[PDB]
RNA sequence: AGGAUAGUGGCCUACCAUGGUUUCAACGGGUAACGGGGAAUAAGGGUUCGAUUCCGGAGAGGGAGCCUGAGAAACGGCUACCACAUCCAAGGAAGGCAGCAGGCGCGCAAAUUACCCAAUCCCGACACGGGGAGGUAGUGACAAUAAAUAACGAUACAGGUUGUAAUUGGAAUGAGUACAAUGUAAAUACCUUAACGAGGAACAAUUGGAGGGCAAGUCUGGUGCCAGCAGCCGCGGUAAUUCCAGCUCCAAAAGCGUAUAUUAAAGUUGUUGCAGUUAAAAAGCUCGUAGUUGAACCUUGGGCUUGGCUGG
């Protein structure tokens, strides 16, 4: 009755059984193993510097048609290369190459958001100055 | 090193963000009362959440049970001693039965409006913040000041302010010496 | 795709310099303002309530 | 840790000193005395705290080395000595004279008795063994060794010190119907009779006591002093209580009745 | 102005022959009564010197017109300035402010002198010869 | 059996047996592992966190070995090596901030080379010295508490005895600014407080949005699958309720978004409490060990007396 045992002294088959079956979750495994430690660019950090090294335009995905404007940067950190989006109309002006640009994620956790494709990150800062002060134009870039 | 000094919120924010049927309410209990915003609602109803759920767990006792005794009279003189609860209402059970209307029904701004000292009840905080009215001896410009029932009747102005036999204030000694 | 179009929209936006506005009450006084205009002096179109109904 | 501590954080501090959070990092750690340090109380802690003739740490220290403080009948120097049970401390420029007993509440009520009552102490004979040239002694429970007791006297029994020649004076037997002044656990403070002792070889043994208001509580014999032979005869003047127990309702009423 | 003052939780301190108290200040219409005009005012009250008697720790009420402190007074003044500590003498004019350097001044000499072995006068006198 | 130890003990030695641990998970590996008291979240059961105000432990660049001493295998004690590293007159000499402040590097990430033993306590030959322990101040939107930016009239139209919407006032007050007093070891600050300090009372409140979720426009202009927005669904191909601007309005307010992680939401980790014919999932089928679970049955009833607290 359930398929599960109940007998009063059975409580250690209930400890293994669950702690098997918590791996078959994602958001436990992700953890546990470590892989952000590991395989993810911000090697499970928050925000990151970098430096940018190409500005690329992305063709949209479907049905979208347009083009998402990234760049190529390079991690301080460990030395990956990734590429982050620039969201704001006209903040592509804003960044150089070569430039140190702080970055965060696209709040989807690692996931493609929307149309565009391969990219996860953002600019938050270049110059350490916010891209949002900078597209409100309430300071100035430092040059 | 020192040992640390306790900190504990007073207020706590709804789940559900944007409910018109709420947003409504809070807005007609406050604005009939002058509350400043919605943590002075936010914390009158987590302030009565715990009242409650004191009175919640001596209910599952069984009853003549000394904590459920002790405890429960205990709580129930504090209440009645500021007027939310009514005399003839010490039953524990209707302790459960309050609605943020009655404690903020107790508050210093609320009474100083009854009592007839301002004209309307946002002129009843304008007393208390410009240090006008005395409690007892006791200056108190505290809006939220709970009045207890012994200090019910000992709400007036100020003897040194300037609607209470006190001199006259910045403006009027500007003008009036002008 | 090339870079070139990049702020082309707010570039050629024109101009517009914002109306100077006597500035709103604060405080318990925007919480007053408020209060009359929804509970005590109602525009309601006979049980049909439109908080920011556009001009028509 | 390579070696003893001599320091005390405040929140470290025994729990019955009501030593207040927000004074300060430290407490005053006792140093080592005829009590142990848990269970006892630095005479800084008495002269400012209880007594408040010491605003400070630093005025009880002035005190002392003017040589008004007394215990049991002799001059302390140390500003953290272990005063404890039965200790009597006098301050004759007051002509106040104290003996430290437990209140029914479990902490170090402040207890004036008379001049001639701070002549005397009573003390819990720990052991009775033979030490060197055969002569047989006696520990008590502050640690005082007395030579040539009474052959009579032996373990868990209450003698009389006299205070004043390091003596015996009279010595109370322990038995059944014994009163009993308990100081540890949860019943410390609590003052009554023994109903009946039950042996655990091997182990703690219990002493089952009945209270002034027929509460029976059971405390370990670790925690058990005889205070008088008989119900109703301490030998010392018991504090405030008398030892009795309440229930936390009474208390309340009788709150409720003395100020109102 | 009809500066009333009132004692209370009053405890006899032979020990250290003083006498001490709660100092209740009545001071309506003023901003607070100050420690040398209390003095001045508790010595005529109970009849001693205005050397000998302490006051401290003064903090108004909300609202103003009312204070609270603490006091001492001692039977003596030599008795006051044996139990009483060098600050308060010197806030009352009874002993003057210590003379030294500051703390950062005190220490650079004593870890200067761990550096002498003997007498100071040995040490420059041998520095002498050397450097002759 | 002995040695060594402060002492027990393969702690070590000699001799002799072949023992000890393990599917009830030994042993090995990883640990973005110091442990606990505790923290976050929580109807409950739970999940995640705990370097860090307390307790216990370990370490002073990595090892190792000792002197003194009751107490150290000590590092603000030494010796030696390894790695760095300072002066050098080139012979030599001196190092250890994972103490306080402070300087470089690393990063998404973190304060002044301030003052003082007055408060707490410690150490000493000790009523007297010392204490970057400790306390005070400087920076500090880590968090938490309380809480300003207005109020009431008179006109005035609308309006159902008054809620206001405009132009007309006289008051009140702290934000700030300062005698002074208090506060303090001395100061800063708080509080009290003379005098100054408000009509745009410019002494100006911000953060996000307004298609849905989700609260608040189908208003005007700009662009025209482009720029861009959009957590998701999608919006934009010339009337865009969704981009770019203005106006209006909404939510919270000295606070409001973003990113990440985690908790609730999640009865999507299910002991409480999931599902397994067809959506993922009953081993091809029997035997079988550990494990889990295992029919019923052995002084009941009767009788009498008595103590206690509920309703009267």
């Amino acid at each position: 009755g359930k398929g599960k045992p109940r007998g009063l002294n059975s409580a250690r088959k209930l400890r293994v059984h669950r702690r098997n079956n918590r791996w078959a979750d994602q958001a436990y495994k992700a953890r546990l193993l470590g892989t952000a430690f590991k395989s993810s660019p911000f090697g499970g950090s928050s925000h990151a510097k970098g430096i940018v090294l190409e500005k690329i335009g992305i063709e949209s995905k479907q049905p979208n048609s347009a083009i998402r404007k990234c760049v190529r940067v390079q991690l301080i950190k460990n030395g990956k290369k990734v590429t982050a989006f620039v969201p704001n109309d006209g903040c592509l002006n804003f960044v150089d190459e070569n430039d140190e640009v702080l970055l965060a994620g696209f709040g989807r956790r690692g996931k493609a958001k929307g149309d565009i494709p391969g990219v996860r990150f953002k600019v938050v800062k270049v110059s350490g100055v916010s891209l949002l002060a900078l597209w409100k134009e309430k300071k100035e870039k430092p040059r | 090193p020192r040992a640390p000094r306790t900190y504990s919120k007073t207020y706590s924010v709804p789940k559900r963000p944007y409910e018109s049927a709420r947003l409504d309410a809070e807005l007609k209990l406050a604005g009939e009362y002058g509350l400043k915003n919605k943590r002075e609602i936010y914390r009158i109803g987590f302030q009565l959440s715990k009242i409650r759920r004191a009175a919640r767990d001596l209910l599952t006792r069984d009853e003549k049970d000394p904590k459920r005794l002790f405890e429960g009279n205990a709580l129930i003189r504090r209440l009645v001693r500021i007027g939310v609860l009514s005399e003839d209402k010490m039953k524990l059970d209707y302790v459960l039965a309050l609605k943020p209307e009655d404690f903020l029904e107790r508050r210093l701004q609320t009474q100083v409006f009854k009592l007839g000292l301002a004209r309307s009840i946002h002129h009843a905080r304008v007393l208390i913040t410009q240090r006008h009215i005395a409690v007892g001896k006791q200056i108190v410009n505290i809006p939220s000041f709970t009045v207890r029932l012994d200090s019910q009747k000992h709400i007036d102005f100020a003897h040194n302010s300037p609607y209470g036999g006190g001199r006259a204030g910045r403006v009027k000694r500007k003008n009036q010496g002008k | 795709g090339s870079l070139a179009r990049a702020g082309k929209v707010k570039s050629q936006t024109p101009k517009v310099e914002k109306q100077e506005k006597p500035k709103k009450p604060q405080g318990r006084a925007y919480m007053r303002l408020l209060y009359t205009r929804r509970f005590v002096n109602v525009t309601l179109t006979n049980g049909k309530r439109k908080m920011n109904p556009s001009p028509a | 840790a390579r070696g003893p501590k001599k320091h005390l954080k405040r929140l470290a501090a025994p729990s019955h000193w009501m030593l207040d959070k927000l004074s300060g990092t430290y407490a005053p750690r006792p140093s080592a005395g005829p009590h142990k340090l848990r269970e006892s109380l630095p005479l800084v802690v008495f002269l400012r705290n209880r007594l408040k003739y010491a605003l400070n740490g630093r005025e009880v220290k002035a005190i002392m080395m003017q040589q008004h403080v007394q215990v049991d009948g002799k001059v302390r120097t140390d500003t953290t000595y272990p005063a404890g049970f039965m200790d009597v401390i006098t301050l004759e420029a007051t002509n106040e004279h104290f003996r430290l007993v437990y209140d029914v509440k479990g902490k170090f009520a402040v207890h004036r008795i008379s001049a001639e009552e701070a002549a005397y102490k009573l003390g819990k004979v720990k052991k009775v063994q033979l030490g060197k040239k055969g002569v047989p002694y006696v520990v008590t429970h502050d640690g005082r060794t007395i030579r040539y007791p009474d052959p009579l006297i032996r373990a868990n029994d209450t003698v009389k010190i006299d205070l004043a020649t390091g003596k015996i004076d009279d010595f109370i037997k322990f038995d059944t119907g014994r009163l009993v002044m308990v100081t540890g656990g949860r019943n410390l403070g609590r003052v009554g009779v023994i109903v009946h002792r039950e042996k655990h070889e091997g182990g703690f043994d219990l002493v089952h006591i009945k209270d002034a208001l027929e509460n029976t509580f059971v405390t370990r014999l670790s925690n058990v002093f005889v205070i008088g032979t008989e119900a109703g005869k301490p030998w010392v003047s018991l504090p405030k209580g008398k030892g009795i127990k309440l229930s936390i309702s009474e208390e309340r009423d009788r709150r409720r009745a003395q100020q109102g | 102005d009809a500066v009333t003052i009132r004692t209370r939780k009053v405890i006899s301190n032979p020990l250290l022959a003083r006498r001490q108290f709660v100092i209740d200040v009545l001071h309506p219409n003023r901003a607070n009564v100050s420690k040398d005009e209390l003095r001045e005012k508790l010595a005529e009250i109970y009849k001693a010197e205005k050397d000998a008697v302490s006051v401290f720790g003064f903090r108004t009420q909300f609202g103003g017109g009312k204070s609270t402190g603490f006091g001492l007074i001692y039977q003596s003044v030599a008795d006051a300035k044996r139990f009483e500590p060098a600050y308060r003498l010197v806030r009352y004019g009874l002993a003057e402010k210590v003379e030294k350097a500051s703390r950062q001044q005190r220490k650079q000499k004593k870890n200067r002198d761990k550096k002498i072995f003997g007498t100071q006068r040995r040490a420059q006198k041998r520095a002498a010869r050397r450097n002759a």
